[PDB]
This record gives C-alpha cells, structure tokens and sequence, in this order.
C-alpha cells in the first residue's frame, strides 16, 4: 500500500507493475489505483508504464481513458521518450489515440531523437502522423544518413551515400524553391573539403 | 542566351536560335546574301 | 555544317544539324550509296514537318528533373502524325 | 514426398541457418515437377496437391538459389533454371515467378537472377496487372531504399512501358500513391514523339478504325 511503502513518494501498485503478474489487473488495477507520484526528474505513471516493456497494462492504462499528456524533467511525454525505448507497439499505439507533441527545448524534436538513435523504422512511422511543414521531411532525412558515417552499433558506408540523394532530390522538385545549404568557410579542423550543395 | 527565333523569310524558313546586322550576318551565313539586302 | 530538308510538298526548312543525329532513318539516309546535303521526304505534307521540328528542337529544350511541362499537344493532326512517326 | 520433400528442403534450409548438391536437389523435380504439370493437365482438381507446390517450387529457389547467390557448375545450374525457360506454368491470376517474386519475397538477387535467364518482361495478367504495377504500391518505402532502388532499376533495362495502362485508366504512376515510388520513377524514364501523338489518339473519341497498319495496332491498344 501507498502508506506502507518507501519514503521517496512510491507505490506499491508500480512496483508490483515491476513484476507484471495479472493478479495486479484482478484486484488492484481494476479497483482504484494510486492517482499520481513524482520524483527527482519528475516520473509520472504514465512514462513508467511505457518504460515497462510489458504493454498489456499500459494498453489496459489507456483502456483506462489513460491520460495522454505528462510531463518530467524536460519536456517529454512518451514521443521524446517511446523514441529511444525502440519499443514500436507502444509508439503505434500512442499514434492510435492522435496524440501531439511539441519541441523539448532541452532535447529536440521527437522525430530528431531516433536520427542521432541510428534507429530508423521510427521515422517512417512518425511521419505518418506528422501533418506538420514540408520543410521539416527535407532536415529529417539529411541527418539519418549522417549518423550511420560515424556510428557504432551499424556502420554502412554505402547507405550513408543512398540516403542523401532522395535528400537533394527533394529539394529540386519544389519549382524554383530551392531552399540552398548556406555555409561557413571550412574549418581547417574538419579537413579543408566544403559542404555540398550542387545535386553532381 | 534564350536564343529561339521562328524566322519565316519568303517561301523559306530558318529555324535559327547578335545585332541586328549580325542577324543579317547570320542570314548571310547561310543565304550568303548582303546584310543590307536581309536587312 | 548546317543540315536543310526539301518538302514534297514543296516548302523545304533549313535546321541545325544537333537535330540530324536525334533521329530514326535521317543518319539512315543521310550516309551510303547516295551522300558519302538535302534530302526530300517525299512521304510526308508540309505543315507536319512545323511540328517535327518543333519536337526536334523540344528534344533539347528540355534535357538532363522533376519539372517538365507539356509538349504543344496536336489537336486533330495526330491522327496523320502517329503514322508518320513510325516511318522515321 | 508432397510434404516431405518440402521437409528435406526445410532441413536444408536448417543447416543453412544452423550454419551439385544444389543440382542434385532440383534434380528431385526435374521431371517431378513436370509430372506436377501433368497431373495438372490430366484433370483440373489436381491443382490441390500443387497450389502451394508452386510456391514451394519457387521456394526452393528462394533459398537453393538463395545460397547460390565453380563456372562450369553454375552454368549447369543456369541449366536447371532453365526447365521453365518455355515449360510456363500459368499460376492462378497469371502471377508468374517474376510476379510474385515482385510481390511481398521482395527480393533482389533471386529477381535479378530470374530476369537475367530470360521470362515475360511485359507480361500481362489478369485484370492487366503489370510487373511495374505492383511493385510502386509498398508499404515500408522508407525502411528499404536499396531494395526498390534495385527493383526499379533492373525491371526498366529488360524493358517495360512506363506508360502502360490497365483495363481502366490506370497507369503505373498515376496508381502510386507512396510519396518516394514517384520520385523513382520520374527520374527513369525515355519519351518520344510517338508515344505522346499515340496517347491523345486514343484519349479522343475518334477512332482509328482499321485505317493504321496492324503492327501499329498494339502500340496504341496497349496505350
Ligand atoms: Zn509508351
């Protein structure tokens, strides 16, 4: 119980939610549950469900009229945070409800955490949510190619190549709406080679 | 530069792509008749 | 160093000879038995011939992405200019 | 050997996970798949015994070819490809090897293979399903760009029409609704004066009527 528990504002509905035994939906998860917890980076009921790859109880939590919106730390509810978890059934099943989202000013963009993830399923699957400016498809698909140069999970020389080609191309077919790659003069640090801008 | 000229001369026709005498050059050029005359 | 064609009909056109190498049988009856530099199709009306050099020329008007427009589309001459494509 | 044989192959495929003799496995439907055919030619209900049987034929060169994938040896397998090189089994719908290949298993090197020994380029089905129709239609686009740019890239130089139409008004572009498959086909095509004259010809209401050459006649009806 909420009284006979540790100091630190836990429950003992998460922690059997730890183990994930059914006996938790017969009695506890049915009946009335613990309204709401926080600690140091601000936890809430709905980022540890989704933290626990065990989705039937997170499913069940939305079966629940589970609260669509939280908050921590830094701006993340569950897309800056199902982003890096990988566990795309939960991702597809937030996408289910039409939940939105805006920039985490300490991180980025939801769509922009698998890009440095090296993870890419993810964006395909987010932008078919995504409503928002055509603009944004032109950077989101420019640095997916760019993380696997230099990476350490997957390297794959010939994919980095193949994913910046679509990239230029959909900068050419806007009819004269060219949105250029303006550049610094190149730093002596990163070689002497410029950033290119013309589609040879 | 955006040279496209739908030249039609008398029962002739010239498909050519320069001052005006240049026109007449090019006229020349293949006419090979006085500038002036292809003025 | 410039190519001319001669019109049965009796209406020739002169053309620039980037076009001579963008063609069917033109290289075909341009070398051999005869010119190893005017030839008459004599298979053909003139007024045709307006729209074959105007796709001639439309070859490089357009060469080398995404945007093109349209061709100047014939409105009742195609029924005369589909069997001439085939011929050349 | 319905099932068994399948279940040596199985085995096979095990080993090839669990980490001639290709020839000789064929071998087993050299003519047994033949006699497949014939049993099918004697009466139409022994298509049971083979409505997966053309599956687990083409299975097996989609892991037997799989592997495949000395010279002299790979010619006599190029050999034993070669059986249906015009013993064409038209399949349900028409889907041959090629079409269901294309279809999602949304492989390159068993593709590439099966074009590079020879079949139908331009083969039409029913409801006049193209090869180039069914592969634009996918649906993870952006999970594979080396797969479609394979695809794409090699059923063009056999040659296809980039403007074919289906028994309705239904060209390859125009039945692409993913985002990228337009792209990668815009950038690929050729066009000429005949196809471009050819295609308001047949959009207008006046008909030809038997007034063109006959072998004139297809590349219009086919337009
Ligand atoms: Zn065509």
């Amino acid at each position: 119980n909420v009284n006979h528990t540790t100091v630190t504002n836990s429950t003992p509905l998460r922690a059997a939610c730890f183990d994930g035994r059914l006996d938790i939906v017969k009695y506890l998860v049915e009946n009335n549950a613990n309204i709401s917890i926080a600690n140091k980076y601000d936890n809430t009921c709905l980022m540890i469900a989704a933290y626990k790859g065990h989705t039937d109880v997170v499913r069940y939590l939305l079966e629940q009229r589970a609260d669509p919106n939280a908050k921590a730390h830094c701006g993340a509810t569950a897309l800056h945070f199902a982003a890096e978890a990988g566990h795309i059934d939960i991702v597809k099943e937030l996408i289910k409800w039409r939940a939105a989202i805006v920039v985490n000013g300490h991180g980025m963009t939801p769509l922009k955490v698998a890009a440095e993830s090296c993870k890419a399923d993810v964006v395909e699957l987010l932008l078919s949510h995504a409503d928002c400016d055509r603009r944004s498809r032109i950077e989101a698909l420019e640095l997916l190619g760019a993380s696997f140069a230099n990476d350490r999970e997957n390297y794959d020389i010939i994919k980095t190549y193949h994913y910046l080609y679509l990239a230029m191309l959909e900068r050419f077919q806007d009819g004269d709406n060219i949105l250029e790659k303006e550049v610094l003069p190149p730093i002596h640090a990163y070689g002497n080679r410029t950033e290119c801008r013309n589609p040879q | 530069m955006d040279v496209f000229l739908m030249i039609r001369r008398h029962k002739t026709t010239i498909f050519t792509d320069s001052t005006v005498f240049e026109l007449k050059r090019i006229v020349e050029g293949i006419l090979k008749r006085p500038p002036d005359e292809q003025r | 160093m410039y190519v001319k064609l001669i019109s049965s009909d009796g209406h020739e056109f002169i053309v620039k000879r980037e076009h001579a190498l963008t063609s069917g049988t033109i290289k075909a009856m341009l070398s051999g038995p005869g010119q190893f530099n005017e030839v008459n199709f004599r298979e053909i009306p003139s007024h045709v011939l307006s729209k074959v050099c105007m796709y001639f020329t439309y070859k490089v008007r357009y060469t080398n992405s995404t945007e093109i427009p349209e061709f100047p589309i014939a409105p009742e001459i195609a029924l005369e200019l589909l069997m001439a494509a085939n011929f050349l | 050997t319905h099932k068994d044989l399948l279940r040596f192959a199985q085995v096979f495929s095990q080993m090839i996970h669990l980490n001639d003799i290709e020839c000789v496995l064929r071998c087993s439907v050299l003519e047994i798949e033949q006699s497949m055919n014939r049993v099918k030619n004697i009466s139409d209900a022994d298509v049971h015994n083979a409505m997966d049987n053309y599956e687990c034929n083409l299975y097996t060169f989609l892991y037997l070819v799989c592997i495949s994938t000395s010279e002299e040896d790979q010619c006599k397998i190029n050999k034993q490809i070669y059986n249906l090189i015009h013993l064409d089994p038209r399949t349900r719908e028409g889907f041959t090897l090629l079409h269901l290949a294309v279809n999602s298993f949304p492989n390159a090197l068993v593709t590439k293979l099966l074009l590079d020994c020879g079949a139908e380029v331009n083969a039409v089905d029913n409801e006049g399903n193209s090869a180039l129709h069914i592969i634009v239609q996918y649906n993870r686009p952006i999970s594979d760009f080396l797969t479609l740019h394979s695809i794409i890239i090699s059923l063009v130089e056999a040659g296809a029409h980039t403007d074919m139409t289906n028994k309705q008004n239904k060209t390859p572009l125009d039945k692409s609704t993913t985002g990228v498959s337009e792209i990668l086909l815009k950038t690929q095509m050729k066009m000429s004066l005949k196809c471009l004259a050819a295609r308001a010809v047949r959009a207008n209401d006046i008909n030809y009527q038997d007034q063109i050459p006959r072998t004139l006649e297809e590349f219009v009806g086919f337009h």
